[PDB]
């Protein structure tokens, strides 16, 4: 029951989808084959970790999920991997030529061909559950595929599934490791395109995580793999609450209820911590006061923006690990009082807090220390919309001498459709100015 | 034979009244697995008031369990006394209310009340003559709030003469899972008005201040708060469950003076933090009863006016003194009664104390002050409605802000109600 059904669309969606699996594998004692000595249940059950994974008859718990990708070479290497006896070959969908980061490649040229496939696949998922509770959707903004191709599907699972919730994980594109020059084109579409659909999107800046592991991690020049394995952690801390059981533990759900005051205001910031070395780490035990003050430090955020500049409309607190609440409620006295926090006049202004018992985990070879306690924050402030403004100047620098525009048009899109997403957005970033202003 | 039905709701409604029964059935010496081990021939004298006896000499609380999600009432089936409930009470599904009233009143509510209504008539017609039913719910989330409501409508229409009570949870931002809260209880408030005979307010931010001021706990929990609740509840039912007097009917016409004010403050002493052998006299007794301290509804009496009172007394004293006590609080501070209901304050007193007491006394009042109460949902109501802040959830499920608009009214009307009795 309440099972969650989550698809990695395109390169960014499927490695990011990499690392959290071999991470959810690692925190529920799962081994590369499937297996789960543990679980004492043969082939069912209704164990809080069944939310994300079924099981087989044979003992094998197989992730409740979907990869697609318009081109193979990146969900070849999970075919080939240390995990592809984790997944069933029909979870792992590929075409042969990608969308080309091109946004209307993605939604339409190539998608096209594909979506009905990966529809049917999504269908054999849904009729093995007992009670969907809804989806998530990994995606980057700025591929062809992540932008394309997730708005061809969310339009689709909303007309096969209604109004069954579809949570996104979006990442938010950076220069550093950015590969088109018209992502800022392919983020306004399908940000514009996915708005009605989704009911709930954690943005994820590259910049920012790039900067965490630079800055925290001591990690030069960051790869992919850097990154995703941070963006998994914070990933985890979301669905903590869905995976493991406790008194403490907070359904994800109940938290939405206090960050979604409005249908389009449905973007939460997300801060993590805490983000340090073994070598840091290493005798420096990180209270619970300790990363609570954390959350609140604007680098720690995983999108640059200054929430010192805008207004709260939700502070939620979602803890792992060895965490009570008496040390919660004293760290949360000490924030109260040194940070203003200022809420909008028509929003309560307590903080909601849940506590997931199980520690958090880490994979070998990698950069984070292993720690007793993490927290990820995410509240609702209008400043997320710093990261709106940004990606719409970029678009209308190139938009107004029309450059990269024949590309989309050439594969059958029309100057409309850039207008109306832009006035979408523009709307968008309208409507979070509106929620900050005081009640008449 | 007066048979009452309990039904409990939604988490905080399953919560407590597993404590509830946790309680009583110490009291009436019934085991964990419904066998009846006690040494005073009181304890059976009323015993089929809440539970029905079932072949070996068991006996079965009157209970129905309701929840929209299994969690909470499997916890109850594990609980200390979960095995003394009947299997075929619990109604359950799996959808979940969200801490959402119209999932609980409109949708995912409407779905599964039927079969809530089955149980129930199954329990009352097996009633020499059923006296009515008590709920436990809160109003802050979805199922106790929305389709603890819709149970309380439907239970009228199919037994429109008997007397309806409920132990009504209130929210409050200082002790609160979601910021909905507001917007759930002023919906259920107005279904309380129109369909309840005797309401007992219960605010979840009275009870944290007497866990933390007056209890010296350090970190309340939903489980501390639930103790005091359950020795509350034992209190105000003590004159059903023994020898006195009578009857939920006669209760409710000595204590509702109009129909639509039968939302009572209630009140427990004493409150003793762990000093806690020493003996407890009657006037301790009868100066903390009425002190705002002990009150559970975050209402200040000295702020209102009572029209009436009911005062219970539990243990071996001497009811001279408590007469004498009694007489000398009111004759002390008769500002605060009105002058228009002669004799209106009313004391009880049973021979059987709560466990772990040598005295206790348990105080209800309909006090014009529970207009605060109402006031302060009504300003949380309103500072986001104005916004309509948060309405989507309830819009998805098919409401509409009218219904919003009328519920805002109709708590505002009782609030002015209230208001003019007070002067
Ligand atoms: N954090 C993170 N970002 C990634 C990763 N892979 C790609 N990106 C970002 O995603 C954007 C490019 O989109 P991709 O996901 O590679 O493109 P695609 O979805 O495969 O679509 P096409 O290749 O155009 O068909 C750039 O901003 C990259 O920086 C990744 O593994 N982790
Ligand atoms: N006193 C008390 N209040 C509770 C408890 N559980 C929840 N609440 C309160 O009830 C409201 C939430 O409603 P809840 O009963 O959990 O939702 P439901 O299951 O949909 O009926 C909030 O105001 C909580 O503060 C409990 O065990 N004890
Ligand atoms: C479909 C639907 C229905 C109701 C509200 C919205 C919505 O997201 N906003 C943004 C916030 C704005 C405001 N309050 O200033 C009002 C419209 C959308
Ligand atoms: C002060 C108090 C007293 C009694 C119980 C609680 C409690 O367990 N929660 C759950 C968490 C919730 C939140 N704000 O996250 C606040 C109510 C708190
Ligand atoms: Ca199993
Ligand atoms: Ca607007
Ligand atoms: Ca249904
Ligand atoms: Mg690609
Ligand atoms: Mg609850």
């Amino acid at each position: 029951m309440r099972e969650c059904i989550s698809i990695h669309v395109g390169q960014a969606g499927v490695q990011i989808g990499n690392a959290c699996w071999e991470l959810y594998c690692l925190e529920h004692g799962i081994q590369p084959d499937g297996q789960m000595p543990s679980d004492k249940t043969i082939g069912g059950g209704d164990d809080s970790f069944n939310t994300f994974f079924s099981e087989t008859g044979a003992g094998k718990h197989v992730p409740r999920a979907v990869f697609v990708d318009l081109e193979p070479t990146v969900i070849d290497e999970v075919r080939t991997g240390t995990y592809r006896q984790l997944f069933h070959p029909e979870q792992l969908i590929t075409g042969k030529e990608d969308a080309a980061n091109n946004y209307a490649r993605g939604h339409y040229t190539i998608g096209k061909e594909i979506i009905d496939l990966v529809l049917d696949r999504i269908r054999k998922l849904a009729d093995q559950c007992t009670g969907l509770q809804g989806f998530l959707v990994f995606h980057s903004f700025g591929g062809g595929t992540g932008s394309g191709f997730t708005s061809l599907l969310m339009e689709r699972l909303s007309v096969d599934y209604g109004k069954k919730s579809k949570l996104e994980f979006s990442i938010y594109p950076a220069p550093q490791v950015s590969t088109a020059v018209v992502e800022p084109y392919n983020s306004i579409l399908t940000t514009h395109t996915t708005l009605e659909h989704s009911d709930c999107a954690f943005m994820v800046d590259n910049e920012a995580i790039y900067d965490i592991c630079r800055r925290n991690l001591d990690i030069e020049r960051p790869t992919y793999t850097n990154l995703n394995r941070l963006i998994s952690q914070i990933v985890s801390s979301i669905t903590a609450s869905l995976r493991f059981d406790g008194a403490l533990n907070v359904d994800l759900t109940e938290f939405q209820t206090n960050l979604v005051p409005y249908p389009r205001i449905h973007f939460p910031l997300a801060t993590y911590a805490p983000v340090i070395s073994a070598e840091k780490a290493y005798h420096e035990q990180l209270s619970v006061a300790e990363i609570t003050n954390a959350c609140f430090e604007p680098a720690n955020q995983m999108v640059k923006c200054d929430p010192r500049h805008g207004k709260y409309m939700a502070c939620c607190l979602l803890y792992r690990g060895d965490v009570v609440p008496k040390d919660v409620n004293a760290a949360i006295a000490t924030i109260k009082t040194k940070r203003s926090i200022q809420f909008v006049d028509w929003c309560p202004t307590g903080f909601k807090v849940g506590i997931n018992y199980q520690p958090p985990t880490v994979v070998p070879g990698g950069d984070l220390a292993k720690v007793q306690r993490a927290v990820c924050m995410l509240s609702n402030t209008t400043a997320i919309a710093e990261a709106w403004a940004r990606l719409d100047h970029k678009f209308d620098l190139m938009y107004a001498k029309r450059a990269f525009v024949h590309w989309y048009v050439g594969e059958g899109m029309e100057e409309g459709e850039f207008s109306e997403a832009r006035e979408d957005m523009a709307a968008l970033e309208k409507d979070y100015e509106e929620v900050g202003v005081d009640s008449v | 034979m007066r048979e009452i039905v309990h039904i409990q709701a939604g988490q905080c409604g399953n919560q407590i009244g597993a404590k509830f029964w946790e309680v009583i059935s110490d009291e009436h010496g019934i085991d964990p697995t419904g066998s009846y081990h006690g040494d005073s021939d009181l304890q059976l004298e009323r015993i089929n008031v809440y539970y029905n006896e079932a072949t070996g000499n068991k006996y079965v609380p009157r209970a129905i369990l309701v929840d929209l999600e299994p969690g909470t009432m499997d916890s109850v089936r594990s609980g200390p006394f979960g095995q003394i409930f009947r299997p075929d009470n619990f109604v359950f599904g799996q959808s979940g209310a969200g801490n959402n009233w119209a999932k609980g009143h409109y949708t995912e509510g409407a779905e599964l009340v039927d079969s809530v209504l089955d149980v129930v008539r199954k329990e009352s017609e097996s009633c020499d003559c059923l006296q009515g039913f008590q709920l436990t719910h809160s109003l802050g989330g979805g199922t106790g709030s929305g389709m603890g409501t819709l149970l309380i409508s439907k239970i009228r229409e199919e037994y429109p003469d008997r007397i309806m009570n409920t132990f009504s949870v209130m929210p409050s931002p200082k002790v609160s899972d979601t910021v909905v809260e507001p917007y759930n209880a002023t919906l259920s408030v107005h279904q309380l008005v129109e369909n309840t005979d005797e309401t007992y307010c219960i605010d979840n931010e009275a009870l944290y201040d007497i866990c933390f001021r007056t209890l010296k706990l350090t970190t309340p929990t939903y489980g501390d708060l639930n103790h005091l609740v359950s020795a509350t509840m034992s209190g105000v039912t003590t004159c059903l469950r023994f020898p006195g007097q009578a009857d939920l009917r006669k209760l409710a016409v000595n204590m509702v003076p109009f129909p639509r004010l039968h939302f009572f403050m209630p009140g427990f002493a004493p409150l003793t933090s762990r000093q806690q052998y020493r003996a407890l006299t009657v006037p301790e007794l009868t100066q903390q009863m009425f002190d705002s301290k002990n009150m559970m509804a975050a209402c200040d009496p000295r702020h209102g006016r009572y029209l009436t009172v009911a005062a219970i007394f539990r243990g071996r004293m001497s009811m001279k003194e408590v007469d004498e006590q009694m007489l000398n609080v009111q004759n002390k501070n008769s500002s605060y009664f009105v002058e228009w209901i002669p004799n209106n304050v009313k004391t009880a007193v049973c021979d059987i104390p709560p466990r772990g007491l040598k005295m206790s006394a348990t105080f209800i009042g309909n006090s014009t002050a529970i207009q605060e109460l109402f006031k302060r949902i009504s300003e949380q109501f309103t500072a986001m409605f104005r916004r309509k802040a948060f309405l989507h959830w309830y819009t998805g499920e098919g409401m509409d802000e009218m219904e919003f608009t009328e519920a805002e009214s109709n708590m505002n009307d009782l609030v002015s109600e209230y208001q003019q009795y007070q002067d």
